[PDB]
DNA sequence: GAGGGTATTCGCCGCCTACCTCTCCTAGCCCGC
DNA sequence: GCGGGCTATGGCGGCGAATACCCTC
RNA sequence: CGGAGAGGUA
């Protein structure tokens, strides 16, 4: 819910999540690159870094 | 049957009660994410985070008098009609009716608008920085560099 | 979009006359139009890809 | 969770917020509108910058002006009762109107 | 559409525009021709069942597929009978 | 002279269309006001020199230096991602000569 | 064979044209002076309308105030009227507003009369209205000491359109008709896809029109009368399903007032109150004018209306139903015949001009209807026989009105003055974006458009190149809008296949139904066409070959077209209209030259352009000169007086560059009336001069002017050739504070006397100091709460040069200064610039580049006498843009400073048989002009490049073909092969390379969210987008994108942290949480919204 | 008049990036000094 | 009488949902 | 350095 709302519809993502109780487990480059974590990819890879 | 269904299990699966719909108190913002600055000169212009909260404290402060000194239904019910307006603008400023203009027929920028938008907090301030040890100049081409 | 009839029967060693000049400048401005046009319309497609 | 933050995420999960809640967020009562004055160039009492509800203006301070040192930490001022913290507080605690 | 906007419409699985029915079933077809209307109706080898559509536009086409489709001619099972584009949700 | 020696420097144009307006060079010192670019670049940043700008960055740690000078050095960087051809060839007045 | 015949003094620069001109060019600032002098009425304008609109000549004030009055009562006990608008001198000359910081405003009176409708007395008294803002001889305002430029406003006039569309479901043409009001309310009427006519009163439901007609009074019986012969009219009432006239009234008000009694009473007074008063609608002159020319209802009768009528609005009707059928002619009873069409809402006759006059009187048209109804409130509760007018009359929603508009408008703008060009040109712009036009993004590419009606009105060339294009425009040159605000272009009426003389202007609407010729045609002073064919715009701009008895009316000039920046574009018809878009764009970014030097290859629109911007001193009246300085000239008139023209030196324009005017004439010369005296910032002898003469190239070398970079001499570097002077502007005042007073004085705590050296008693630094990056211009200290805390004023980063004046405001002299303040003190630097790497130059054909490299004059191609070249232009350039112009330009200029001599020994040459003599020869450094379509022709260039003078030796060193042999001073070797060399105008434009270098490693950040400033004047910080961390997240580089977006931007301890591990030997930490993300928490929870961070 | 099937219209959402310079943020009116 | 503070009918395409018009029971 | 508007460069 948090790599939808800073596409599109923030308004309506945002409504029908809390909604729904959305938890969301933080993987992936938008949402890491947000929450200021290294991206799982290239360089940020558990076998290189 | 189907989208009732959707919003219904939505509410039923948790235990999240659909009572959250219907508020009683209203959360305010720290202050200094909501700041009021001063003009050359020292005359301090509002912002309009500021000017929405104090039309819903005005407006709740005058439906409680009214309330306590005692008052024939009529003025009740229109000062409670006024209270929802402008708790409904706070959140959100212009979806149902006129926008609340402020200075010069201009809408003022609600709670949700510094959510959404291209100039929002996400594609303005989330997925992107002002960066130090950067600087700016024009382009020449020299020849004697290598690759 | 259709083509003038005329047409354009000088080449810019010659000169054009003024009325040639004219009626070059309708495509001279819509194909400046069309590109501003165009790099709005590419910039959202690639963030949406 | 994790209150604040510090690293070690896991989640960040969102909901409807009860009344409790969000009394519970709340560190007091906003029902003044009156915002800041002129004269003095202060923040009012029961307004939208409240010392005593949003924390204090000045590193160690009161509005009170009974302490103004670092010596005088965490105790919650006899007079005036704003506590005294550092000033970066008020981009954090919140209020509510009842 | 043939530029940006048919990339914009491919990506965004959109009804095309110029939406050419596809077969669903081989076999031959008792094409008719008529005014507003071209009724085109698929008859199966099998014969289970013969679909039709009525609705063509007379405006376009037919298409070229292996000479141009004409009357009571066999056709394949996603041979597209006009000519345009195919409507990807139907594929 | 001797700080900057060995250095990379991150040079970027504006729009960023793809991965290639972001290279890595080696600093060094030239005299006047403006930006000196290799010839053969400008296809890759599809800049030119009729006005245009660019941006300096300066990778700190040495896990960013090391991105730069492995990852994003522009010796490294000759062929296209997109299709693989070529993007440091000559062209213009190296292709008249 | 010269250029410039009627200006008295002016220099004899010869011309290549063949086309004599019929008509002089207008003044090129009337529009702005006439429609002002319109506004407020005056002698001259008057004048104007004698001989013309003699039949009703009113001012724009005297026509607000007859609307206006008579303000009476409901009762009719009392009335208030205007009349007779009156201005004073204004308070403040120009020059002395200019500099305090005073409007330029004069007093206005009217005399107002109150009459008692029951007891007879009448007291009238002179009312104070304000002061109104006046217009400088030039065509500008100036507001708080600011220039400004009212621009005009292109609009769609109001009236009756009827548009036509394909209906997609059952391809029916369905058709629509919309009147269209000034201050009035909408009234549609569509047919939609059953053939079944309807209306939509403002924005109502589909009401049927016989609904309307029958309301209005009409039967079933007239209704079939007059509508019938088509078959939806009479299918219209028969399936209404409705009937009665106040059955229609009480029909239309359920549609119009929701939720009230529908008593027809109270409908008639809704609808003949919304549509017929005669407040509520106003078509206005323009509207009802082109209302009774489509509709076709009076041809007499002067306009005296500003409302609809049950005429107008039935011919609407039937004008609708006779064009959805296929007719094409009408007559509406007791009407001339009018044919039945679609109108295109592009055209020049559909879209007027809102010029600075009308915008001005519609801001005090609804001032003073605030003021009417503040009046008419008044006017009631208030006891009589004590009202007097002074008691009733309030004025400030007037000068509310006009501050707002003359301070808070998107068409009042500040004006433009890098050199004398833009300024005129922007006091000659068509803006369709404004409060009542298109806008910016919703605007389609259909408004972005060259129409066939724009020939002759609008410069189809100069436009923007960015977001605005086709959106603002230029008006032509020979051009005028007549009253209604529709551009009218003169035109030579011809007769009986002769092209006479006797101008007459049309508009687009009246040349529609013409057919004009060329300028540029064969004429041979016989009346007489050389040649049997010559294209003519049809109809639709539809150019054709045609018979040559069928022309009525020919253009004045082949420069018609065009405006004025883009007629001083020489070789314009050997450019593609990209590139010279671009030319007469960047003309009017070059910036004035220390010293300035006409063209030798000019066109001719460079004398007139110059008297007519006004930068120059042209002598008031004929005389001799009696003493002539720097600083004052003083003729002595024929006449016995004197009058002494003071030049204005070294002054700052609104763009930095510096204005500076020196006189051009000798203590003994002799003046006439209209000769020019002095010269201004880019003129030359009185001719435009915005760049230099330079010994052109058109080599490749060694790389270095690659991709559009260029290669100058070091030689206008060390002469100082393309050297400018920059003006910069600092102010500071002193303040009262809430602390209490402040002062400003030598006395700066901490500070030594050796750093205060420059500083003197007051406290300002001393005129002819020289100032760096970091030195107090004006030292003060304001006790914060000793408390004393120094502000001082300091050169921004990167700023130097000579403190050349200062201007200081003080409270104790009476000075006119702001509330609450009591010290203005303002200071100005000055600084010379050379040409350095990275500035951009341009010549006038688009060619553009900045500066790559700058050699050594030694190791420059010099050519066979030792001369070596200026600038070094690349091959590659030229051919692909299609601006072939600039290398005829460089052969032309080559020709020029050569001199020649064309050998008519036995018989003048057969391509020199068209030349007009003074050009069978000239002298070295002969000035020349080419007009812009109608001037040299290659044949004449090659002769001319055929025949020119040795230099000093019998040497030519450029052959017939335009290229000379040069050597290379690197090496000494001589250049395998022949280049060509010649000399072009090049000018030096405002884009310099000092203004756009920009460092940062820490400073300044933001408060909400705690990264860097953006700006070069905040040291700020670069922005790090998202696409670049697209191509980050591409590269796979995690740990760089990590550092940019956690520590170099908003974590806290972290920039701290690395800044004290740098400065060490340590090793940088790792990286922390943002700050934006705990400011979208608390915004989210803010929302109602319960966010949490699970572990 | 309710049902089910069509049409029809209205509201909302979206519309590239980076940088530079310049001017202005209510009106009325009631109370206080 | 003047100053300061308090209050009160020139985008357009896609899409879905809230609702006109007509045959059936 | 917060907002609104105007103009401009790539
Ligand atoms: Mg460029
Ligand atoms: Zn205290």
């Amino acid at each position: 819910w948090l790599s939808a709302a800073s596409f599109q519809e923030t308004t309506r993502v945002l409504t029908d999540a809390a909604i729904n109780c959305r938890s969301d487990k933080l993987n992936g480059l938008k949402e890491n690159v947000i929450i200021g974590k290294l991206i799982p990819a290239g360089t940020g890879i558990n076998r290189y870094r | 049957a189907l989208k009732r269904l959707k919003v219904v299990a939505a509410f039923q699966q948790s235990g999240n009660s659909p009572m959250g719909m219907v508020l009683d108190a209203v959360p305010v913002i720290p202050p200094e994410l909501r700041p009021m600055v001063q003009l050359d000169g020292g005359r301090f212009a509002t912002s309009d985070l500021n000017d929405l909260y104090r039309r819903v404290i005005n407006r709740n402060n005058r439906l409680k008098r009214l309330i306590d000194l005692g008052a024939p239904e009529i003025i009740v019910n229109n000062e409670k009609r006024m209270l929802q307006e402008s708790v409904d603008a706070l959140f959100d400023n212009g979806r149902r009716g006129r926008p609340v203009t402020g200075p010069g027929n201009r809408p003022l920028k609600s709670l949700s608008d510094l959510l959404k938008g291209k100039q929002g907090r996400f594609r303005q301030n989330l997925l992107g920085k002002r960066v130090d040890y950067s600087g700016r100049s024009v382009i020449v081409v020299g020849p004697q560099l290598k690759l | 979009g259709e083509f003038i009839p005329r047409p354009v029967k000088s080449s810019f060693r010659e000169g054009l006359t003024v009325l040639e000049y004219f009626i070059n400048t309708h495509g001279a401005r819509k194909g400046l139009a069309d590109t501003a046009l165009r790099t709005a319309d590419s910039g959202y497609l690639t963030r949406r890809l | 969770g994790a209150m604040l933050d510090v690293n070690f995420f896991d989640e960040l999960r969102i909901g409807l917020a009860t009344a409790e809640d969000i009394r519970q967020w709340s560190y007091g009562e906003v029902k003044k509108p009156e915002t800041i004055n002129y004269r003095t160039l202060k923040p009012e009492k029961d307004g939208l910058f409240c010392e005593k509800i949003f924390g204090p203006t000045r590193d160690w301070e009161c509005y009170c002006g009974k302490y103004k040192r670092v010596r005088f930490k965490g105790i919650i001022c006899e007079r005036c009762g704003v506590e005294v913290t550092r000033a970066k507080v008020r981009r954090e605690r919140m209020g509510h109107i009842e | 559409t043939g530029g940006l906007p048919r990339v914009q419409e491919l990506f965004e699985a959109r009804v095309p525009r110029g939406k050419a029915p596809i077969a669903d079933v081989t076999g031959r077809v008792r094409l008719e021709d008529g005014e507003r209307f071209y009724k085109i109706t698929i008859v199966p080898d099998d014969g289970g069942e013969e679909v039709v559509y009525d609705k063509i536009s007379k405006r376009q086409r037919l298409r070229v597929f292996k000479r141009v489709l004409s009357d009571g001619d066999h056709v394949e099972v996603g041979q597209q009978l006009m000519e345009g584009s195919a409507d990807p949700h139907e594929v | 002279e001797e700080v900057i020696a060995e250095h990379p420097v991150l040079l970027n144009r504006a729009p960023t269309l793809h991965r290639l307006g972001i290279q890595a060079f080696e600093p060094m010192l030239v005299e006047g006001k403006a930006i000196q670019l290799h010839p053969l670049v400008c296809e890759a940043f599809n800049a030119d020199f009729d006005g245009d700008q660019m941006a300096v960055h300066l990778p700190l740690s040495a896990e960013a230096q090391a991105e730069a000078r492995i990852l994003m050095l522009s010796s490294n960087n000759i062929l296209s991602p997109a299709s693989g051809r070529p993007l440091a060839m000559p062209r213009l007045d190296m292709v008249t000569g | 064979s010269s250029s410039n015949n009627s200006v008295p003094g002016a220099p004899n620069r010869v011309s290549f044209a063949k086309l004599r001109e019929p008509l002089e060019v207008p003044g090129l600032l009337d529009v702005q002076t006439d429609s002002f002098e319109w506004l407020i009425g005056s002698p001259r304008w008057r004048e104007s309308a004698a001989e013309r609109g003699d039949v009703n000549p009113v001012g724009g004030l005297e026509e607000v105030l007859y609307e206006l009055s008579p303000i009476e009562d409901f009762s009719g006990s009392m009335s208030l009227s205007f009349s007779d608008p009156r201005f004073d001198d204004v308070k403040a000359p120009v020059d002395e507003c200019k500099d305090k910081d005073m409007t330029y405003a004069a007093p206005l009176f009217v005399t107002a009369e109150f009459i008692n409708n029951n007891t007879g007395e009448i007291k009238s008294q002179t009312v104070f209205m304000g002061d109104f803002p006046m217009m400088t001889e030039k065509g500008t305002f100036i507001i708080n000491g600011t220039e400004r430029v009212v621009v005009s406003q292109l609009v769609r006039s109001p009236g009756v359109y009827f548009d036509e569309t394909i209906d997609k479901s059952t391809d029916k043409t369905l058709h629509s008709v919309k009147v269209i009001p000034s201050r009035g309310a909408w009234l549609e009427f569509d047919v939609d896809k059953r053939d079944t006519v309807g209306v939509r009163i403002d924005r109502k439901r589909r009401q049927p029109v016989t609904v309307l007609l029958k309301a209005l009074g009409w039967t079933s019986e007239q209704i079939v009368e007059r509508f019938g012969f088509s078959e939806i009219m009479r299918s219209t009432l028969e399936k209404d399903n409705t009937v009665g006239t106040d059955e229609a009234l009480l029909d239309i008000y359920r549609k119009l007032r929701p939720g009230e009694p529908p008593t027809k009473e109270s409908a008639q007074t809704l609808l003949e109150n919304l549509f017929f008063k005669e407040k509520r609608y106003d078509l206005a002159r323009v509207g009802r004018y082109k209302v009774n020319k489509k509709l076709g209802l009076h041809v007499g009768e002067p306009i005296t209306s500003s409302t609809l009528t049950e005429e107008d609005v039935v011919a609407t009707i039937e004008y609708l139903v006779r064009l959805h059928e296929g007719q094409t002619t009408m007559t509406v009873p007791g009407g001339v015949e009018v044919p039945v069409e679609t109108d295109d809402i592009d055209h020049f006759g559909n879209r007027r001009l809102r010029t600075v006059g009308e915008l001005i009187q519609n801001q005090i048209r609804v001032g003073m209807s605030r003021m009417e109804r503040v009046v008419r409130e008044r006017m009631t509760t208030q006891d009589v026989e004590a009202i007097t007018p002074q008691t009733l009359i309030n004025i400030r929603p007037v000068v509310a009105a006009i501050k707002e508009f003359f301070g808070t408008s998107q068409l009042s703008q500040f004006m433009d003055q890098n050199n004398p060009l833009s300024g005129l040109t922007h006091k000659r712009r068509l803006s369709a974006l404004g409060p009542g036009g298109l806008s910016r993004e919703r605007a389609g590419l259909e408004v972005r458009d060259v129409h066939p009606s724009h020939y002759g009105r609008m410069c189809p060339i100069e436009t923007p190149e960015g977001p605005n294009i086709g959106l603002i425009g230029s008006l032509s040159v020979y051009a005028r809008v007549n009253p209604f605000g529709f551009i009218e272009t003169p035109y030579r009426k011809v007769v009986d296949g002769v092209v006479s003389d006797e101008i007459v202007y049309l508009t687009a609407d009246e040349e529609d139904r013409h057919v004009v010729a060329q300028a540029n045609s064969p004429i041979d002073a016989d009346g007489r066409f050389v040649e049997p064919r010559v294209l003519v715009r049809r109809k639709a701009g539809e150019v054709e070959y045609v018979p040559s008895s069928e022309v009525d009316y020919m253009d004045v000039s082949p420069r018609q077209m065009v405006s004025v920046a883009t007629a001083m574009i020489p070789f314009l018809e050997h450019d593609d209209a990209n590139r010279a878009l671009m030319g007469a764009n960047m003309q009017r970014q070059a910036v004035p030259l220390v010293r300035s030097e006409a063209p030798l290859v000019g066109t001719g629109m460079e004398l007139r352009a110059a008297i007519d911007a006004g930068d120059v001193v042209v002598a008031e009246e004929s005389g001799v000169i009696e003493e002539v300085s720097a600083d004052y000239i003083t003729v002595m008139h024929d006449n016995g007086t004197r009058r002494t023209y003071r030049m204005r030196k070294f002054a700052r324009s609104n763009h930095g560059t510096c204005a500076n005017q020196c006189p051009i004439v000798d203590a003994g010369d002799r003046v006439e009336a209209g000769q020019v005296i002095a010269d201004g910032p880019c003129t030359d002898d009185g001719e435009m001069a915005l760049g230099k003469n330079l010994l052109v190239a058109i080599m490749p070398w060694e790389g270095h002017n690659y991709e559009d970079a260029i290669i100058l001499s070091n030689r206008l570097v060390e002469e100082d050739v393309l050297t400018s002077i920059h003006i910069e502007e600092h102010e500071i005042d002193a303040r009262d504070t809430k602390l209490g007073a402040e002062e400003i004085t030598r006395d700066i705590p901490n500070i030594s006397d050796e750093v205060l050296a420059d500083l003197d008693e007051r406290g300002i630094v001393r005129i002819g100091a020289e100032v760096r990056d970091g030195d107090i211009l004006v030292g003060k200290v304001t006790p914060k709460g000793r408390e004393v805390r120094d502000t001082s004023l300091k050169v921004p980063h990167g700023e130097s040069g000579k403190v050349i004046g200062i201007r200081v405001f003080s409270r104790e002299d009476e000075d006119e200064l702001p509330a609450g303040v009591n010290e203005l003190v303002r200071v100005y630097v000055a600084q010379k610039r050379k040409i350095s790497d990275g500035d951009k130059l341009a010549g006038r054909h688009g060619n553009k580049g900045v500066i790559g490299k700058i050699l050594p004059v030694e190791d420059m191609p010099f050519l066979a006498d030792g001369t070596p070249v200026d600038i070094i232009l690349n091959t590659h350039g030229v051919p692909r843009r299609m601006n072939i112009g600039q290398i005829l330009e460089t052969h032309l200029g080559w020709c020029a400073h050569s001199g020649w001599k064309v050998d008519a020994a036995k018989g003048v040459p057969d391509w020199a048989a068209r030349l007009p003599d003074e050009l069978l020869e000239a002298q070295p450094n002969a000035i020349v002009s080419t007009p812009v379509f109608d001037g040299a022709q290659e044949a004449e260039l090659q002769g001319l490049l055929s025949c020119t003078l040795p230099n000093r030796d019998g040497d030519v060193l450029v052959d017939a073909d335009g290229k000379a042999m040069l050597f290379d001073g690197r090496s000494g070797e001589p250049f395998p092969y022949p280049v060509t060399v010649g000399y072009m105008y090049i000018m030096k434009l405002h884009h310099l390379v000092d203004d756009k270098i920009h460092a940062r490693s820490t400073g300044p950040y933001s408060m909400i969210t705690q990264q860097p400033l953006g700006g070069k004047a905040q040291f700020g910080g670069q922005r790090f987008g998202e696409m670049e961390c697209w191509a980050m997240q591409a590269y796979g580089a995690a740990y760089t994108l990590q550092e940019l977006l956690t520590i170099k931007s908003d974590d806290t301890v972290g920039r701290v942290k690395v800044y004290e591990a740098i400065v060490k030997g340590e090793n940088i930490p790792e990286p922390g949480i943002p700050e934006s993300f705990k400011v979208l928490l608390k915004e989210l929870q803010s929302l109602c919204l319960n966010v949490e961070v699970l572990s």
